[PDB]
């Protein structure tokens, strides 16, 4: 019906209007957003890589941009913009195939041949790195460290970045090393310099004071139970009608609490993990005095993912109830610490840990927050961007260049094709150039000078070379001191390649009963 | 409020009255093409019935609460029929307008439609005198049962049903009584069974069985203890149900609530019987004491059916436990627990070659829908059988009946001058609006296809053979035994034929609108 | 009650299947296109559907008619498999034919049997290119596998199309005379693999092993339990409330810890080291069971040792209290195998026997949900097929030949009714029609040409609609049990005719 | 159809260039220019070839599009 043509209308109308103002990507450009919220909620917004996750748009075709900004920066941790821009490019290719009359399996199929003609040329520009060696690390992290938020922390951060995927370096290259064995731990004072890459497994774990399981032999456990005690997990014959009631049952439960907490001082596990899972509430408030008394770091139902972290990394399991002593499950530590730098922060590090060559822990430290961010979300794509080589080595270029490369030279292959795809790759083959173009966009007035030119440069520095949008001026994009690893855009590719064709795989919009 | 007078109540009275032959004309006979109706609840029904399409309609006005009512006197007594009745008396109606439009005053007409009414039944009466007994009418009953199992298309290999509508009405309805039984006759089924798994059940079938089949499948004649008693949780009417709060509770009530049930089924066969019937049952600590005991019995008697037990085996009413006694007892030509072919539908009967005081036809379906589209079916059978079984009298439907009813009608309208000369006239020409629907229904041109019977009365003027009543192309009421009941028929006209004639001396209507019903 | 009549019921009843049908008619056919179901009256979502129910069921079926079909054409799917989409677009075709038929002033009795003598003397020429592919296992495997491919296909299905086709015709050749869906054993979880899944030897068991408890059991004989302990063990004393105040209030909670301890009463005496049952225990109870010494397991899975006994030769029973309520069953080993980040207890006491435990890896429950169901579909399709291997052409093919056969008896067949059977021998090419476009391919030369032309005997040669070319029903797979085409033909026509002799709906 | 239609002579131009073949012109089963034996001269098409691009620089040529009102006669 004309509701099945219009909605993909209506969808690459939605859409591709989302994606478009989605680049002023980089620059200096346009005047800042005091954004007024659908609910009327005043927002200062700039810097359109987390602008697009901030982004709170409705229809589905819409969303589907919010959800490819997600796809890309889980994936590589860098191009962000890269994947949503470029379905800019390809909602362009779209309606004029679907105004040539094309149909949308063909502009569909079309995004697959495009993909497949153009992770060919990414690759064939792109210049192998070895993400073994520091080099590439240092470099790509450099690069990545200098469009990051600390380019003077990139230097400390750098090696913590290059050691951590080199603590989880797995042989030669491979698509793996997640920054989920990485724990980045905030720590509240320090410096970003004083940021520490350890190699083990460090908790976010923040206990009562300090000396508490800074001992030697101090294993972390996990408890799956908490601590007994009348009150706690042992019974009370007494009720309570009377504060004096009251008393008696405290005092009892806690008079047996501190006798189990020196079993588990006794253990050599001077971190229990105490389960979130509430027994009577479980570990007492009464409880967590004396298992802190003992130096044993317990902060009341702790932290579930340091519970999941020394399962993962360490290998804990839960053991048998404290009145039992402990089955000795807690993993091995023959070293848990907390570390006060400047005499303050918690930071629960387990050292001697079990570790399984991977869960490398930066340390991310600072006496600010704004300390702290700077330097973690910098060495968050340091980690990312040598994750990138790991996963999928070399470089291209950055900010949309090396595309324009791939936008020439994909024409040719729009040439040869000879389908009605050729022309529709070709139909998107150079609606890829519209990135550094749109990039430049947004600043001012008087306006049409550079945009196609930020067009025709690239093509009259012919199929090699192009204008780098970050140091301005034509080269080989590709190394300007302007790189992404070339699994970012390959990446950005498919991902966008993908969601549209979906848009094309509609017959008609819906809504659930 | 207002008073709506003459014209505006003729206009009040014959609108409501003529949407609704509508919608039973497409819905007219086997051809009638069904109607899926759709309750506010997301419930659909399709329904081809007028007394299902009345029973679905609330529709608001005097009329539309006629005819709700007046097709569902025809629908128990004679069954089919349900139909006819109501589009033919829009049909009337549809024709009082235009004979008042003449300025024929509606009562100077109202006589005519009734006076005619008399040669169509008169003329109905010619068609099939013949009174056949129940063995041998159990042919023309199914032969019927041919036809009125058909409008429901669940009619061939049913003649099951036929048959078991045959036997149905002549165990408790009498030939010679001639008083209806549809009470006494117990029409039951159940979902997972099939429309090819039928069973006409003599006694009652009572749902729950025997404690165990490791007590026997099988009681022997009578013996069967009529029990108001819990042996489970009784649910008393007097008292509100509770059970045991308490820990200590759980253990006396296990040690006591048993050795009571061991003496009182125990005693229940002391008082006597292989079947004690107990409105409250057993429970399933009841169930193996009623095996420990050995005793055979029902748990479960539904509080009507220690009623029904009783009075539909003529079984002398043991009232409850306390009441239990040796010569007073539930009777049984044998007692049996009965897989009816599929393990799904399974009850115990207590079956009647004794005295059978509810006969029980079990019809068995894939579901619900597809047993009433039996049971009613069987119903409108069942209701001309035990019309046939009372009296055979018969009458070839489809009109041509009629057909030949109008032309006698309307020539014997003609013969008394009196105004309802041309008034009588134009009441034989109603009698031909249903086979009309029916051809339209059946595919055909009612005008031409009604001619056809026409020039058939012309040959025959009686119906014997006719047109199509199911599609076929077969032109026939006694080859396609296209027949309905002679008495139904007229029943059909005596309340088609008044009711117009009733709203045409009510016309004096204090309403704001049709809509008050 | 609201009066329907016909002017819009006939209306209403062609909407319906059409206003549906067109979004299945989509994902159904050959794949051109596909339903994305964009998910808003219960939520802010964006679904990819291919299923019928999930595009039916989760939108507004509120239109009476269109109850019929989803009612109706789900059961279809719910009874020989991918019945949804089939017999949704089949009617909704006939509703258009109705349409004109209706519109050409035209008895909905007339077209009754125009269609319904259509639909047999169709399915008919349907049983003619339905060719028995049972000549010998091996045909009767890539009959299956090509039916099974052909269930699958028009769906999204990552791993899950040749592993099932290998599964399914394995359920298949181990039942002989039907497929299992009694003996794979679909085990769902994250094991963090895409849709990749494999026969299951024995069954794995979701638990994780700690407190006191060592990990792996070695050389261990179950205990079948088909009663377990919940968190206290049930029996006559089991139960007590003795909270005066708001202390008892946390004092009871420490009374049941005590009913943890009696049920090892119950496992010691029975004996064996490895105690399998079926209701799960904590860890804090871990505590008490483990230390015990003896090896309780929880959850043991009733269809899991039903998987044993039945290859273990063994039996599995029901009402467990002492030991020998239930055959002892025998494992070789109970342990722990470790997919990924996962601890899967593993009972493997056979392997790939004619049950199998078949385990679901995906990290998604909606892709493992449709295909359960295409599984579903084809085991039925191929149980059939063990009854008829008879692989009937499909992509249209079939359509074809009952269009051209229907048209050809229509010309002679009624005097009048040729109206209706070339209206349904109209219809059968439709579904062809709305693909190829799909594809991009002319359907009128293809419906024209292809019909005929292999109406005139390539039957073999038929739709490939994802090429939009015309290539071989047999060899490019695309074909089906005789069963489901005219099972998806029997409800379809069906669907159509009965809102079609609809003429009113009354309305509450 | 012409889309169609120009993805194969798009094809045969990987194939074969200033070809004696093309499309049918004349609606036959061959498509050709010389089984078609369709042509022009070669003074036609590229006369041909002048005027397009003519009057597309001409609506460029002036700056001048002021009128009374008047564009039209």
């Amino acid at each position: 019906r004309d509701k099945p043509a219009q909605i993909r209308f209506s969808n690459i109308s939605a859409a591709k209007a989302v994606a478009d103002a989605i680049r002023t990507s980089l620059g200096p450009k346009g005047m800042d957003k005091m954004i007024q919220d659908g609910k009327g909620d005043v927002t200062i917004t700039n810097d359109g890589a987390t602008i697009l996750k901030q982004m709170q748009v409705l229809h589905p075709a819409a969303r589907m941009l919010v959800e490819l900004s997600k796809a890309q920066d889980i994936e590589a941790g860098d191009g962000t913009t890269s994947v949503v821009i470029i379905a800019g490019s390809l909602l362009d290719s779209c309606t004029k195939l679907l105004q040539k009359g094309i149909h949308p399996t063909i502009i569909s199929e079309s995004f697959q041949k495009a993909l497949e003609k153009g992770i060919e040329i990414l690759t064939d520009m792109s210049r192998p790195v070895e993400l073994s060696d520091r080099e590439t690390l240092l470099n790509s992290a450099t690069t990545s460290l200098n469009s990051k938020v600390v380019s003077q922390y990139s230097s400390l951060l750098s090696p913590m970045s290059v050691n951590a995927v080199m603590k989880v370096i797995d042989p030669a290259t491979a698509t793996s090393v997640d920054l989920r064995d990485i724990k980045i731990v905030k720590k509240l004072g320090g410096t970003i310099d004083d940021c520490e890459l350890v190699e083990g497994l460090v908790l976010t774990q923040k206990v009562s004071n300090s000396g508490i399981t800074r001992v030697e032999k101090a294993k972390i456990g996990l408890i799956q139970f908490c601590l007994s005690a009348p009150k706690t997990d042992m019974d009370n014959q007494i009720v309570v009608s009377d504060y004096a009631q009251m008393d008696r049952v405290l005092r009892e439960e806690r008079a047996y609490i501190l006798n189990l907490v020196k079993q588990i001082k006794k253990t050599g596990c001077n971190v229990l993990l105490i389960q979130k899972s509430i027994l009577r509430d479980a570990l007492s408030d009464l409880a967590l005095h004396f298992l802190n008394k003992m130096k044993i770091m317990v902060i009341k139902d702790i932290e579930r993912e340091d519970i999941e972290f020394i399962c993962k990394t360490i290998g804990t399991k839960p053991v048998a109830h404290i009145d039992q002593f402990t089955a000795d499950m807690l993993g091995s530590a023959e070293l848990a610490e907390e570390v006060n730098l400047n005499g303050s922060g918690k930071l629960l590090k387990i050292t001697g840990c079990a570790s399984p060559g991977k869960t490398v822990t930066i340390v991310v430290r600072g006496s600010n927050k704004l300390v702290i961010e700077e330097a973690e979300r910098s060495i968050h794509d340091a980690l990312c961007v040598i994750r990138c080589l790991v996963k999928k080595r070399a470089l291209i270029a950055g900010g949309g260049a090396p595309e324009i490369e791939l936008a020439l030279r994909l024409t040719e292959y729009s040439r040869t094709l000879s389908g009605m795809e050729s022309y529709c790759v070709r139909a998107f083959a150079d609606a890829m150039e519209v990135i550094p173009s749109t990039l430049a966009e947004n600043a001012g007035l008087n306006p049409i000078s550079t945009v196609t030119e930020l067009r025709n440069r690239h093509a009259q520095g012919e199929k090699t070379a192009g204008i780098n949008v970050r140091k301005g001026g034509i080269s080989n994009i590709l190394e300007e001191l302007v790189v992404q690893p070339l699994l970012v855009s390959v990446s950005a590719l498919t991902l966008a390649t993908e969601t549209v064709r979906s848009i094309l795989k509609i017959d008609d919009v819906v809504n659930t009963r | 409020k207002s008073r709506l007078m003459g014209l505006e109540a003729l206009k009040s009275h014959i609108m409501a009255a003529k949407a609704v032959a509508n919608t039973m004309r497409t819905s007219l006979g086997p051809n009638g093409l069904d109607k899926m109706m759709v309750d506010k609840d997301g419930d659909v029904t399709v329904t081809n019935d007028g007394a299902t399409i009345l029973s679905m309609m609330d529709v608001d006005h005097q009329i539309a609460k006629l005819m709700v009512e007046l097709s569902k006197s025809q629908d128990d007594e004679i069954g089919d029929g349900t139909t006819g009745v109501v589009v033919l008396a829009g049909a009337l109606l549809e024709e009082a307008e235009q004979l008042l439009d003449r300025g024929i005053h509606p009562i100077r007409i109202a006589d005519g439609y009734e006076q005619a009414a008399r040669v169509a039944i008169e003329h109905l009466d010619k068609i099939s005198d013949s009174v056949l007994v129940d063995i041998k009418d159990t042919e023309p009953l199914i032969q019927t049962a041919k036809t009125t199992l058909g409008s429901k298309v669940v009619n061939s290999c049913h003649r099951q049903m036929a048959e078991i509508a045959v036997n149905a009405v002549l165990t408790v309805a009498d030939m010679e009584r001639r008083d209806v039984d549809f009470e006494l006759i117990k029409v039951e089924g159940k979902v997972g069974g099939r429309l090819e798994d039928t069973k006409l059940i003599k006694g009652v079938i009572v749902d729950k069985d025997f404690s165990h089949p490791q007590m026997p499948k099988k009681v022997e004649d009578a013996k069967i203890a009529i029990l108001t008693c819990p042996f489970e949780p009784p649910k008393p009417k007097t008292k509100h149900k509770l059970d045991v709060t308490s820990v200590e509770d759980y253990k006396a009530l296990q040690k006591y609530e048993k050795e009571k049930f061991e003496e009182m089924i125990q005693q229940i066969k002391e008082t006597g019987a292989n079947l004690a019937i107990c409105q409250w049952g057993f429970d399933d600590e009841a169930n193996h004491l009623l095996l420990q005991n050995n005793l055979p019995a029902v748990r479960w008697v539904g509080g009507p059916e220690i009623e029904l037990i009783a009075i539909a085996t003529g079984g002398r009413i043991v009232p409850r436990f306390s009441e239990l006694t040796a010569e007073k007892l539930g009777f049984a030509g044998l007692v049996q627990e009965i897989s009816f072919g599929t393990t799904k539908d399974k009850m115990l009967v207590i079956e009647q070659c004794k005295n059978s005081r509810a006969v029980t036809i079990f019809i068995r379906g894939g579901n619900k829908m597809i047993i009433e589209e039996a049971k009613r079916s069987l119903h409108d059978a069942l209701c001309v059988i035990r019309n046939l079984i009372r009296d055979n009298r018969v009458v070839y439907g489809g009109g041509a009946a009629e057909i030949s009813c109008a032309l006698a009608v309307s020539q014997e309208a003609d013969k008394c001058p009196t105004l309802e000369q041309y008034a009588m006239r134009a009441f034989a020409d109603a009698l031909e609006v249903i086979p009309m629907a029916l051809s339209e229904n059946s595919g055909m041109n009612p005008i031409q296809t009604m001619t056809e019977v026409r020039a058939r009365q012309v040959k025959e003027m009686n119906p014997a053979l006719g047109i199509d009543c199911l599609h076929k192309g077969t032109n026939d009421m006694k080859q396609q035994h296209v027949i309905e009941t002679l008495i139904g028929k007229k029943q059909q006209i005596s309340l088609a034929t008044q009711m117009v004639r009733m709203i045409l001396k009510i016309d004096d209507i204090r309403k704001p609108g049709e809509s008050e019903e | 009650a609201d009066e329907e009549r016909a002017e819009t019921a006939r209306l209403t009843s062609f909407i319906g299947a059409i206003a549906i049908g067109d979004l299945v008619k989509s994902t159904l056919g050959p794949k051109g296109m596909d339903k994305i179901l964009l998910s808003s009256g219960r939520d802010a979502s964006l679904m990819v559907t291919n299923d019928g129910a999930t595009i039916l069921k989760n939108i507004g079926v509120d239109n009476p008619a269109a109850k019929v079909l989803v009612d109706m054409s789900r059961v279809q799917d719910d009874e020989v498999g991918d019945g949804t989409t089939s017999v949704t677009v089949l009617a909704a075709e006939l509703l258009r034919e109705a349409e004109s038929l209706i519109a050409k002033k035209i008895h909905p009795q007339t077209i009754i049997a125009g269609w319904r003598e259509a639909t047999k003397a169709a399915r008919e020429a349907l049983l003619s290119s339905a060719v028995d592919h049972g000549s010998d296992e091996v045909k009767f495997r890539q009959d299956l596998m090509n039916i099974a491919g052909t269930t699958l296909s028009s769906k999204l299905l990552t791993h899950h199309k040749d592993h099932f086709t290998k599964l399914a015709v394995e359920a298949v050749l181990r039942l002989k005379g039907s497929g299992n869906l009694e003996a794979i054993h679909i085990i769902k979880k994250l094991g963090g693999s895409l849709a990749d899944s494999y026969l299951d030897e024995g069954f794995l068991l979701d638990k994780k092993i700690g407190v006191n408890q060592p990990k792996r059991i070695e050389n261990a004989k179950i205990l079948i339990a088909n009663t377990g302990m919940d968190t206290d063990k049930i029996k006559i004393f089991g139960s007590r409330v003795r909270v005066d105040s708001t202390a008892k209030v946390a004092e009871i909670e420490h009374a049941e810890k005590e009913k943890m301890k009696e049920k090892v009463e119950r496992i010691l005496k029975h004996g064996i080291n490895c105690f399998i049952n079926r209701q799960l225990i904590y860890n804090y109870p871990e505590q008490l069971f483990g230390a015990a010494g003896v090896m309780a397991i929880e959850h043991a899975d009733f269809a899991g040792v039903e998987r044993l006994a039945l290859v273990t030769g063994g039996e599995i029973a029901s009402t467990f209290d002492h030991p020998e309520l239930v055959k002892l069953g025998s494992c070789k080993l109970i342990e722990e195998v470790m997919i990924g980040e996962d601890k899967l207890i593993h009972f493997s006491g056979v392997a790939l026997g004619e049950a199998c435990t078949i385990v679901l890896r995906g990290a998604t429950q909606q892709i493992l949900d449709e295909a359960e169901r295409s599984l579903h579909d084809a085991l039925c399709v191929l149980a059939q097929t063990v009854k008829d291997s008879r692989t009937v052409y499909g992509g249209g093919c079939s359509e074809m030949l009952m269009a051209h056969a229907v048209t050809q008896l229509a010309n002679r067949t009624p005097g009048k009714e040729a109206v209706a059977m070339e209206s349904y021998a109209k219809a059968l090419r439709m579904l062809p029609t709305i693909i190829a476009d799909n594809a991009g391919y002319d359907s009128a030369d293809l419906v024209a040409q292809l019909r005929a032309a292999h109406s005139e005997g390539n039957t073999t040669a038929g739709l490939d609609m994802r090429e939009g070319t015309i290539g071989d029903m047999a060899i490019l797979g695309i074909t089906e049990s005789f069963q489901v085409k005219r099972q998806v033909l029997l409800s379809a026509a069906e669907a159509a005719e009965v809102i079609l002799r609809v003429d009113n709906i009354i309305k509450a």
